[PDB]
RNA sequence: AGGA
């Protein structure tokens, strides 16, 4: 639900990598595993921040008032 | 050229690979906590709310603005509120950010690091600014609006630490690692049929020379040299984040000789 | 519940932050308490009297020695325990920065360094040296384990001279809550004050230690060798063949019927009984393939947690199932699942799990397993009034 | 090879398509 | 699944072919070829209790039926299709568990009250409940700030929703012994 | 709630001393200091470089509890040498360890294009 | 919210046993402890 | 104050059972054939084959904490390549003329076997092991 | 049985436990909250006066 | 709690600089206990994390289904492609001292769930306090303030 | 209806 700033486990910022984690998996045509990469996101820790996020906002946004 | 000795393997702009060399352990790790722990950044520490029409709560929204990374480069010529003589804060003790988002658009309106502005006086020094790393230059999503959707509020950013919490944690992950081969046996490989084949080598394995098996074991050996990695955040940079350590510990160690010197 | 003298004891108050009671690991056991969300309660006595009463008489370290077993009701445990063995070994010495800081942890310390075991090249103190600061001067202990000499060349047993390790390593028959035990004697002669203060310099020495140790368990400490497992799956093979001749000899009429048995009460003893033969061979196979770096083996060596069964069903071979001691009955007519012929009382089809937990179930193995599992579940729930009923 | 015999994997087929039509409170509503 | 010894080719063969897979496919990416229509098509039909005792059943189709005319050590030990009298077939194994058991990470790895313990215990976890939890006014209520979909899955919190409604996080876990703690 | 504040991490109490230097009475010419708000940080720091000074005969410290942030530190001196003295040294000698460490870096990051 | 929708209740010669028919109509590890046990069946 | 026991001996054989750091050695006496010896070793720091010339000295000298420098600045007692201390445990009387003394040094135990050191070899918690070769 | 083998009681307090390697075996930890409730009833007597005057 | 009937309550938080970390600067979330795994068998636990490790490095999610073809060894295969050694061991350094720790630890992500029991809504002390009518004795529950 |  939102993407989290900064990666629980040490800190790096990933409040600005999801806008474009999604294109590089669109737009790029990429798998996962690369986009990830692409993003700079090389420990685990980093990786499953973006990896296993579910964006819930976009479901709330639906609502009218 | 002095005592220990530094040696750059990798720079850029958040990022620094280096090889502390005529060192105790001790002491780079003491480096290494402080670096994590010690060094100060602004922060956003007080949210005030006008309006919030928007799907996630107050406070949700409080947490995550504390988390963007501000401009804490002149930091220093920034006084903590706690020594401040204000009521409450002030422009010698503190930074103050607007924001105002409201869903004009039928889409749905993004709010961005980028969209918090400074009502205080910054007296002309490098503090503040959202730090925007971006590479279409927004920063850090803050949040989602729809229509009707409005945001309104005012943030009080202050000097603080990582020991008072995390949001004032200069740097990200900080690699750590002495005798890639395990020359020191302050490590017993865990093994099936072999340490050696089971266990990968590491990058490190190629500054120093393997153990060579017809050897007697060293046990005279100290350790010395130190393979090491900095990741800034944004709010100082890399290079800072390890000078401001060396200063921040080594102040930390000076206040123990003034105090003994009251005593 | 408060089935114990000693599930009600009397300590001192610390005031501390954070909202939970905090209690010492070795008095986890009387209180039967773990912290997987337990909550305790909390009495304060209002009298000068009472509080007497509490401090003369359900003191915690009154309570040590017990008069249920006649044992010591409270022993090392857990960390302290699992550490207490890797500190103890020959093979580990210490160097004089930690040492020092081993030493300054002991709360009782005479601030006496004593001599290290080796003096040159390197000067090195080793576990047993630095552990016996905690044994207060006068402790005697002597102990024989399986073939131990007075040379201890296993380092089996213990002698412990004048509060001194002389040999053998620390574990679960020394340390723990045993009946000659370290502890049982320091109450014994000491006091149980002596013993109780004697708990503390134990774990602060042992955890200091283990800190900077560190000790780990994973999926590494689960497999066995390529040959032992083929060892382990030709001995299961032999097992269902050996079974399969007793079930031709019993189809063909040739089984002779033990003397107060059915001739199917027969067959089906044998049959059980080679299964569980099995079961066990292929477990005693693992648990020799194990190094002494096997962390699962360190534990069970130790005492600190684990047993063979544990090794035996999660590396070699879970087992047969059972359903009121009877394998996996006829549920359907002449037959345990519908993926079966009828009439089938091979070992597969009456309930025998031949993998582990490591390989994995099959879905009968899953069900079979689901079956004896859910039986246990309900005999607690059951005996759990019962025995409680009993109690009053 | 309109009719060639199914692998273990296509069962998920199977199971996805029982899900679309029934779903999970089938018998509740039924 | 139905299993006929009619076949032209060869022998017992089960019903549902490669074709009609393809076909309930076509159906998924739309989004003609139902569950009813599997049903009408008398390739898959509902087998009671009373009728599973007159019936004899296959665990894996392809793995459970072609007969034989190397073997990996690592795999787990399975028995074999002997049987010729099959009229069924198991749909697949992992559907005898139910909506609990269902979110459990390999579950034939573990001792069975180990399952039937966390089959109780995600009902005492948190996260999203539904997505109108802002809209709606219930007594007590406990959300997850940041809810993380597994990093392991079943092939079942496909159709549970568990993906799009997490209980929980993945943590970066160490099995040490450190301060005692 | 029961929760302690985040800056009594760091941040002095109420008339408390950064640093309480008792005489310890088990052993001559040793000493306890007792160093307030004070983590691993800055202990294992000065009681390794005691041990590197010829003189000192003991140096230990401990963290008695994580919830508090302070440590004791015991330092045993040759006859003649004061602990106090002994401290005083180990931590100028980390100062200038410190200040050749800052430089060298500058020095050497100064030299790098990225 | 789904576990709850699926569930069966036991009224009331040894019903909490996991029987051989409960084969893919009822769940094998879905029960409660105690009392309930092997009665409350899930689906 | 002075030496107690000294001879030279020759390695029969070397086991490390289970241990990675440790050994225990078997050695007999040169020069009298009623004297042997069974002895745990730092291998690490003193790697010890089969068939090597050791001379095994014991002394009850060169009671209070232990100083660790200026050993260069003082005299060090060694003239030996590893030096180890211990405690007497046992007074093992294996007929005749012949005794056998029980040594551990920090659970690394030793059993020296003779005759002739009756009015030497003390039951005493001070006893060093000087080992060189 | 309820009421009089049995009973409901004051200075009385329940939470959740946790283990701590630094506390001694005959000691309990107690959250400030919880002690900051229960109170002991102490007789002001000469060699208390002072003490007990400062925490009124 | 973990997925595997695997409850627990935290019993101290520790910050960064205080935890064990891997040279790569990653430290761990949690930290639980060794010996929570060999009188409990769940092997599964060590196989999720074993898998998720991979799963968190390959992008790719990670098949724990239950009746399958994935085996230990094959899943460690992968993770020795990835750098890592195969039985997710890593070595660790102390986080107070910054020495190697003698042992490997067993490190990877495993998803784990935040349940409804929380201390703050547990915690009770009462010293006096409501009387039932009645009988004249405390009241009952921590809501009501009861003995 | 849940908790050890
Ligand atoms: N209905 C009940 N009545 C009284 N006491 C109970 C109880 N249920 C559980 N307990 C107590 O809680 C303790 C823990 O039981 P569980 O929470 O199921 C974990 P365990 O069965 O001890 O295995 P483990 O330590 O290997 O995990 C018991 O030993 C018992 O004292
Ligand atoms: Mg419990
Ligand atoms: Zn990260
Ligand atoms: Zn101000």
């Amino acid at each position: 639900m939102i993407v989290p700033v900064r990666c629980f486990s040490c800190g790096k910022v990933v409040g600005d990598k999801w806008e474009s984690y999604l294109n590089l998996l669109q737009e790029d045509e990429l798998d996962e595993g690369t986009a990830l990469s692409r993003l700079g996101l090389k420990r685990y820790c980093c990786r499953r921040m973006i990896l296993t996020h579910v964006d819930l906002i976009e479901k709330f946004l639906r609502y009218n008032p | 050229e002095e005592g220990p000795q530094v040696k750059i393997r990798e720079a850029s702009k958040d990022n620094v690979d280096f090889i502390l060399s005529n060192v105790d352990l001790a002491m780079a790790n003491s480096l290494r906590r402080v670096m994590i722990a010690e060094i100060p950044t602004l922060a956003i520490d007080s949210v005030e709310v006008e309006t919030n029409t928007t799907v996630l709560a107050d406070e949700f929204i409080a947490h995550r603005l504390g988390l963007i990374p501000l401009q804490s480069m002149d930091i220093e010529q920034l006084e903590y509120s706690r020594d401040c003589f204000c009521e409450d804060h002030c422009d010698k003790c503190s930074v103050v950010l607007t924001l105002q988002a409201f869903g004009e658009s039928e889409s749905t309106t993004n709010v961005y690091s980028k969209d918090l502005v400074i009502v205080s006086n910054l007296m002309g020094r490098n503090i503040g600014h959202p730090i925007i790393q971006d590479k279409e230059g927004n920063g850090v999503l803050i949040c989602k609006l729809r229509k009707g959707q409005e945001l309104k509020l005012t943030c009080v950013a202050k000097k603080g630490i990582a020991k008072e919490h995390a949001k004032w944690g200069p740097a990200a992950a900080i690699e750590f690692e002495y005798d890639p081969w395990n020359k020191l046996k302050h490590t017993d490989y865990w093994y099936e049929q072999d340490s050696a084949k089971e266990w990968p080598q590491s990058k490190n394995c190629e500054y120093e020379d393997p153990p060579n098996e017809g050897d007697p074991f060293d046990y005279k050996a100290q350790a010395d040299t130190f393979y090491m990695n900095v990741e800034s955040v944004g709010s100082i940079p890399v290079d800072q984040v390890v000078v401001r350590g060396i200063d921040t510990l080594q102040k930390k160690v000076a206040s123990i000789l003034l105090a003994l010197t009251q005593m | 519940p408060s089935l114990h003298k000693m599930s009600m004891m009397a300590h001192r108050v610390k005031v501390i932050p954070y909202s939970t009671f905090r209690l010492n690991l070795s008095v986890t056991s009387p209180y039967n308490a773990d912290f997987d969300g337990d909550e305790m309660n909390l009495h304060v006595p209002q009298s000068e009297e009472t509080r007497a009463e509490l401090s003369q008489l359900c003191a915690v370290p009154l309570q040590i020695v017990s008069p249920q077993s006649n044992k010591p009701c409270m022993g090392i445990v857990q960390d302290t325990l699992c550490g207490i063995r890797k500190l103890t070994l020959r093979d580990t010495f210490i160097e004089l920065d930690q040492v020092l800081n081993m030493l300054y942890w002991v709360p009782d310390w005479d601030g006496v360094i004593p001599t290290p075991a080796i003096i040159k090249p390197k000067p090195l103190w080793s576990g047993k040296q630095i552990l016996s600061v905690a044994i207060p001067n006068g402790i005697h202990l002597q102990r024989f384990d399986e073939g131990t000499t007075l040379l201890s060349p296993k380092d089996n047993g213990m002698l412990i001279i004048d509060g001194q390790i002389i040999f053998g390593v620390v574990e679960k028959k020394t340390v723990g809550s045993s009946n000659g035990g370290l502890i049982h004697v320091v109450t014994r002669e000491k006091g149980p004050q002596v013993c109780a203060k004697l708990f503390g310099n134990i774990q602060k020495v042992v955890n200091f230690w283990l800190l900077h140790n560190g000790f780990s368990t994973g999926i590494g400490d689960t497999i066995a060798d390529g040959p032992t497992m083929r060892e382990i799956t030709e001995t299961i093979a032999e097992a269902k063949k050996k079974v399969l001749d007793v079930t031709k000899e019993a189809q063909a009429n040739l089984l002779t019927a033990k003397h107060g048995m059915t001739l199917r009460e027969s067959f089906e003893d044998n049959v059980v009984r080679f299964l569980n033969e099995a079961r066990d061979k292929a477990g005693r196979l693992a648990e020799v393939n194990l190094k002494d770096l096997n962390n699962v083996k360190q534990m069970v060596m130790a005492g600190s947690k684990g047993s063979f069964i544990n090794i035996a069903q999660m590396s070699a071979c879970v087992g047969q199932q059972s359903v009121e001691g009877k394998r996996i009955a006829f549920g359907f007519v002449d037959r345990t699942l519908p993926h079966f012929s009828k009439d089938d009382y091979s070992p597969e089809s009456k309930g025998f799990v031949e993998n582990s937990y490591l390989r994995g179930l099959t879905p009968q193995e899953f069900f079979f397993h689901a079956m004896g599992g859910r039986e246990g579940l309900i005999d607690t729930a059951v005996k759990t009034a019962e025995t409680g009923y009993i109690q009053r | 090879d309109e009719s060639a015999p199914i692998t273990a994997e296509d069962s998920w087929a199977v199971i996805s398509a029982f899900f679309r039509e029934k779903g999970l409170v089938s018998q509740q509503l039924d | 699944f139905i299993v006929e010894d009619d076949e032209s080719l060869g022998h017992k063969e089960l019903k549902v072919r490669k074709g009609h897979i393809a076909k309930l496919m076509a159906t998924e990416y739309q989004d003609e070829y139902t569950w009813s229509s599997l049903l009408n098509e008398g390739l898959v039909e509902y087998i009671d209790a009373e009728e599973e005792e007159s019936i004899l059943i296959a665990m894996q189709p392809e793995d459970l039926e072609p007969a034989e005319a190397d073997v990996d050590p690592a795999k787990r030990i399975r028995v074999s299709h002997h049987a010729t009298t099959f009229t069924h077939c198991e749909i697949h194994p992992s559907m005898i568990l139910g909506v609990a058991a269902s979110i459990i990470p390999f579950p034939d790895h573990n001792q069975s009250p180990r399952n039937t313990y966390q089959s109780a215990m995600g009902k005492q976890a948190m996260g999203v409940f539904l997505t109108n939890y802002n809209v709606r006014m219930d007594t007590m209520a406990n959300i997850l700030y940041y809810p993380q979909k597994p990093l392991g899955t079943t092939r079942a919190m496909e159709y549970l929703k568990f993906r799009e409604l997490p209980a929980g996080q993945n943590a970066i876990v160490a099995i040490a012994c450190y301060s005692g703690y | 709630m029961n929760a302690p504040d985040r800056f009594e991490l760091f941040l002095l109490g109420e008339g408390e001393s950064k640093l309480k230097i008792d005489p310890d009475t088990k052993a001559p010419n040793a000493v306890v200091i007792t160093f307030e708000k004070e983590d691993h940080t800055l202990g294992n720091l000065i009681r390794a470089e005691l041990l590197n000074d010829r003189k000192v005969l003991f140096a230990a410290y401990k963290v008695e509890h994580p919830f508090f942030a302070r440590f004791k530190l015991r330092i045993q001196t040759t006859e003649g040498y004061d602990p106090k003295d002994a401290l005083k040294n180990a931590c100028n000698s980390i100062i200038n360890k410190l200040g050749a460490l800052k430089t060298n870096f500058e020095t050497e990051w100064n030299l790098q294009t990225l | 919210t789904l576990s709850h929708l699926r569930r069966t209740n036991t009224p009331i010669a040894k019903p909490r046993q996991l029987h051989n028919t409960h084969w893919g109509l009822v769940c094998p590890a879905e029960t409660p402890e105690g009392q309930a046990c092997g009665l409350v069946k899930n689906l | 104050s002075n030496t107690l026991f000294d001879d030279i001996f020759q390695v029969s054989e070397v086991d490390p059972g289970r241990y990675n750091k440790v050994c225990r050695i078997e050695a007999a006496s040169t020069t009298q054939d009623q004297c042997k010896l069974t002895l745990d070793i730092n291998v690490e720091l003193f790697p010890v084959a089969a068939q090597d010339s050791l001379t095994v000295t014991i002394a009850s000298s060169l009671t209070r904490s232990w100083r660790p420098p200026q050993a260069g600045d003082r005299s060090l007692a060694d003239d030996y390549d590893y030096v180890m201390y211990g405690t007497a445990y046992k007074f093992e009387e294996v007929s005749k003329d012949l005794i056998a003394v029980y040594y551990s040094f920090g659970g690394l135990l030793m059993r020296l076997e003779g005759n002739y050191r009756n009015l030497n070899n003390l039951k005493q918690e001070n006893a060093y092991l000087l080992i060189r070769r | 049985r309820g009421n009089l083998m049995g009973k409901r009681v004051d200075f009385s307090a329940r939470t959740v436990i946790s283990g701590d390697p630094n506390l001694e075996l005959d000691q309990v930890g107690v959250p400030k909250s919880i002690a900051k409730t229960l109170t002991y009833p102490e007789v002001v007597t000469p060699y208390n006066i002072d003490r007990l005057t400062q925490l009124v | 709690a973990s997925r595997h009937g695997q409850k627990g309550t935290i019993g101290i938080t520790y910050r960064r600089e205080d935890m064990p970390f891997t040279a790569e600067g990653i430290v761990p979330d949690l930290i639980i206990n060794p010996h929570a795994i060999p009188s409990r068998m769940t092997v599964a636990h060590l196989i999720e994390c074993l898998l998720s490790k991979v799963a968190a490095l390959s992008g790719n999610e990670g098949d724990a289904s239950p009746f399958t073809d994935i085996t230990v060894e094959g899943i460690s295969k992968l993770l020795r492609e990835h750098g890592y050694q195969s039985r997710g061991f890593e070595v660790m350094y102390n986080g107070h001292t910054g020495k190697k720790l003698m042992a490997q630890i067993f490190f990877g992500p495993t998803y784990y769930q935040r349940l409804r029991h929380m201390v703050d809504d547990k915690i009770h002390a009462r010293a006096r306090g409501p009387m039932q009518v009645l009988t004249r004795q405390p009241v009952e529950g921590r809501s009501r303030d009861g003995g």
